[PDB]
Order: C-alpha cells, then structure tokens, then sequence
C-alpha cells in the first residue's frame, strides 16, 4: 500500500512562510519523481513543482518560481515544499503526488489546506438549535469561525442516522457559520440525549453542547 | 512542397522520466522526419551539449536520432532536450534524467 | 488561466455518450502524452486515462481517451449518474522555459433527467443563549430538493428584508439531492419587536414558507 501523508498546512499572513511536508511509505521513495499540485477551493488543478528521486533536479510553475522551493530528505522518506512571500492567490489545498516514468500521477496525498489571509484565527461560538405528532429538528449552530474547516459529530460518533451537517456560509465579514441537525419524532423528545461535538482544529477548540427541548 | 519535421515513433518517446541506477547506460531517442532531412542537436539544462565535459563523452547518432550515455553518474542528472529543425520548421522534446545512488 | 482548454461544463442523460474535449498545442498535446483525471467533491483526483488512451485497472471500457494533433478527447458512453464529477486533462509541455505540467481548467459533467423534488425546509429562531450574547440569527435549512436552483427570501412580519441575509450555493448531499442554508442576522431588539419572521423558499415555481415568532 502506497501512503502519502501531507502535514503543515494552515493560516498564514500575506508575505509569510510555511513548509509543507509529505511522508511516504509502501515504495522506494528515492526512486520516484514527486510533485506538488494545488487546487484553490472550487477552482481547477494547478501544478506547482516537481523534484527527481535523488533531489538533483527541480522544476517550478512560473507563478511560484523564486518564492517556493521543493526539496526532499530521502533518509526520512519526506517531500517538502518551502513557501515564501505568500500571496492571497496562493490559498489552496496542496497535494503531494507520485509520478511514473510516463510523467503522470499514479498516487495522491489527501491534501493539506493553506490559507493566506491577513484575518486572524477565530474559534466558533456554538449555540443549541432547540426543537418545539410531527417531526422535530434539533441541532447546533457553529457561528463565526475562520478559517475552514469544522468537524461536527453527535454523541461522540455514536449517532449518524438523522444527522445532516450543512456546508458553511461565508459571511461578508469573512467568517464562516454552519449548522448540524438531527431529525427525530416529536414524541421522541426526552428519550435520548443529544450532544453535538464541534472540532475547530485551526483554533485548537473543541465544544460539546447538550441540546434539549426549550423548557 | 517540403515538410516541417515530425516525430516518426511517438510511442517510443512516452517514457519521459528516466530514473537510472549509477553505472547503467541511458539512451534517449527522438526519431524524426522532414524535408529537407532535419538536423538534430541536444541541450542539457537549456545549454548546447556535446559531452566534452562528461566522463566518457556521449555517442551521437543522426542515424538513430539518439543520445547515448554510458556509466551514468550523478553529474549527468538534468533535463535533455532534442531540437529537431529544418528550413520549414522546428520541434523539441524533453527527457528528464535522474541517477540513483 | 489554464494552458489546456476544456469546456467548463458538459451534460448528458443516462445511457447517452458524452465527449469532453481538450485543446492544446504542439509543445504539449501534440508531442506529449495526455492524461485524464476525474475528481469527486472534497476528494483527490482519480486517474481515468494515461498515455493517451490506456485505462488503469478498475476503470470501465465506458471511458475512452483519444487524441488527434493538438486536441484530445475523453468519450464517456453509457453515462451513469455516478459519472457526475469534474474532469481534467493534463500533459507535460516542452516550452521555451523548459518542461512543465499543464492542466485543462476542468469540465463539470452533469447527468440529467433525475427526478424533480420539492425542498424540505426547517426554520429555527435565535437560541436563548445567543440572545443573551446580544446577537440573533435565524437559520433556514433547505434540503432534498432537485434541481439545484432556489430562491430564498426573508420577511420581517410581512415586509421583505434584504439586509443581513447570507445564503450558501446549493450543493449535493450524498443522496444526490441538493442542500442549502440561509442565515438572517438581527439585533435582539429587531427580533423581539416584530410579530414574526419568515423564510420563503421558491423552487420551480412552488413556494414553501416557514415562520417563527419571538413569543
């Protein structure tokens, strides 16, 4: 099994620096050409940079030339992308890629998101969306966070059925809000505890919120 | 009607990235045709390449349209471009070369 | 933008044949091998076609790659719903700058003729907790609708409200239908002072409305 594990993405100011890493296993790492390819959210794939097995040859997209450097440490099975003079237009998910002798990608990492913005990290406020035959809905409002992403689960992963987590809205403030809801029979109510578990890794914040019928 | 240069064996050129164990021979080929018969010359890292500065020199063959390097060593790492030209037109291709410890 | 040209969008009804084109130049497609990738939302691209026309293990005969001159073609026959995805052609490019990787800008393939579906709508008032934090957000969640086009309109009492609304673009739930959400920001005073607020969601001429009151 080939494994490519990105780390290092996050929030950075315009002009700042960031080093991405990508840890490889399941193959002889120093034999292969490796690439960085990026995608801005909702935009197309763009190639950033390629390096040869030994590290001896280096190739860069025009828009990153003289700001980024690709390198690798073969004894640690790790690929790097040093990024300097970051501009807003550098915001993207960055992917590690393994190349074949034929020049195409045959293996991708999961990607790490890099956000280049003068805005600071803001952890979310979490508010209960209380319910009330008839179907009921209860949920959590995860308000005003930045940057993406947020994870929500319910009852620590024990509840997945009736759960709908909605994609976030980007407000004109530049902050995100999203909602997660559970749909249950009104007559359910009082029979099951509902706790929503909200993770915001960018701010290192976890929030658990019990939600119950209003009085 | 003369004819600009074109690749005659494109299928043979597909292996663009060459990761070669130190000591092996690498052979890069760019078979072309054209009228008049095109000339071929090679670049290494964008620079005219004759192999005056590599241990053992190179074999050139206009007959085979090929560059051949025996006993590859680390300093052979780079980008190799074949420029095929005639009066009518111009074509080029890059092979990427790595040499493995 | 991208150095290869693809049409932004392609559509077909199930069991149809669709071909996504990819226009390039002699230094890329004319001389170098074309590759095609498929990307599903929030996931890494998957290889469909390499070395112009070869299919990786696991990619059905329905997908076939071709090229002629400086133009390449991905033909999909027997169009299935699960083909909806973004499609990218790619190739190395031997330019004057040296070799670099170029992508097409991507083609969004839509599979048509899926059944029309009215939206589920639920509207929540500001939680007590939020009102105490001196804020007020009304949350309108719109789900299970097809097709993916919707108008959301808010009313204070019975008069339209334009200020302080934020609405997401509709996107697809895992069940192949669309979801969206809309948020109205108010002062606790505005919320407490009107008789009611309403979320009006219009979908293909039908309008469902939901209403909440500070009482």
């Amino acid at each position: 099994e080939v494994q490519l594990l990105e780390s290092g993405g996050g929030l950075v100011q315009p002009g700042g620096s960031l080093r991405l890493s990508c840890a490889a296993s399941g193959f002889t790492f120093s034999d292969y050409y490796m690439s960085w390819i990026r995608q801005a959210p909702g935009k197309g794939l763009e190639w950033v940079s390629t390096i040869s097995g030994s590290g001896g040859s280096t190739y860069y997209a025009d828009s990153v030339k003289g700001r980024f450097t690709i390198s690798r440490d073969n004894s640690k099975n790790t690929l790097y992308l040093q990024m300097n003079s970051l501009r807003a237009e550098d915001t993207a998910v960055y992917y590690c890629a393994r190349l074949t002798a034929y020049g195409h990608v045959d293996s991708w990492g999961q990607g790490t998101l890099v956000t280049v913005s003068s805005a600071s990290t803001k952890g979310p406020s979490v508010f209960p969306l209380a319910p009330s035959g008839g179907t009921a809905a209860l949920g959590c409002l995860v308000k005003d966070y930045f940057p993406e992403p947020v994870t929500v689960s319910w009852n620590s992963g024990a509840l997945t059925s009736g759960v709908h987590t909605f994609p976030a809205v980007l407000q004109s403030s530049g902050l995100y809000s999203l909602s997660s809801v559970v749909t249950v029979p009104s007559s359910s109510l009082g029979t099951q505890t509902y706790i929503c578990n909200v993770n915001h890794k960018p701010s290192n914040t976890k929030v658990d919120k019990r939600v119950e019928p209003k009085s | 009607p003369q004819q600009a240069p074109y690749w005659t064996h494109p299928q043979r050129m597909e292996k663009k990235l060459h990761a070669v164990p130190a000591g092996n021979t690498v052979k890069f080929r760019c078979p072309a045709a054209g009228n008049p018969t095109p000339t071929i010359r090679w670049l290494k890292d964008g620079q005219a390449f004759h192999g005056e500065n590599r241990i053992g020199g190179i074999r050139l063959r206009h007959q085979h349209w090929s560059l051949v390097m025996e006993s590859v060593v680390p300093s052979d790492r780079g980008t190799y471009t074949c420029l095929v030209e005639n009066a009518v037109g111009s074509i080029r291709y890059n092979y990427l070369l790595d040499v493995l410890e | 933008q991208s150095v290869l040209t693809q049409p932004p969008s392609a559509s077909g009804t199930p069991g149809q044949r669709v071909t996504i084109s990819c226009s390039g130049s002699s230094s890329n497609i004319g001389t170098n091998t074309v590759n095609w990738y498929q990307q599903l939302p929030g996931t890494a691209p998957k290889l469909l076609i390499y070395r112009n026309y070869q299919r990786p293990s696991g990619v059905p005969d329905r997908f076939s790659g071709s090229k002629s001159g400086t133009s390449a073609s991905l033909a999909i026959s027997g169009l299935r719903s699960e083909d909806e995805a973004d499609y990218y052609c790619a190739a190395w490019d031997d330019s004057l700058s040296g070799p670099h990787v170029v992508f097409g800008g991507g083609t969004k393939l839509t599979v048509l003729g899926q059944p029309k579906a009215a939206p589920s709508v639920t509207l929540f008032p500001p939680s007590s907790e939020e009102l105490q934090a001196n804020k007020a957000t009304l949350v309108c969640l719109i789900s299970d609708f097809y097709p993916g086009a919707v108008t959301v309109a808010w009313k204070a009492d019975s008069s339209p409200v334009k200020a302080g609304v934020e609405t997401t673009t509709p996107s697809k739930q895992s069940n192949n239908k669309y979801a969206a959400s809309s948020y109205l920001s108010l002062t606790p005073e505005q919320w407490k002072s009107h008789r009611s607020y309403s979320c009006q969601v219009t979908h293909e001429g039908s309008t469902v409305e939901k209403t909440v009151a500070p009482t």
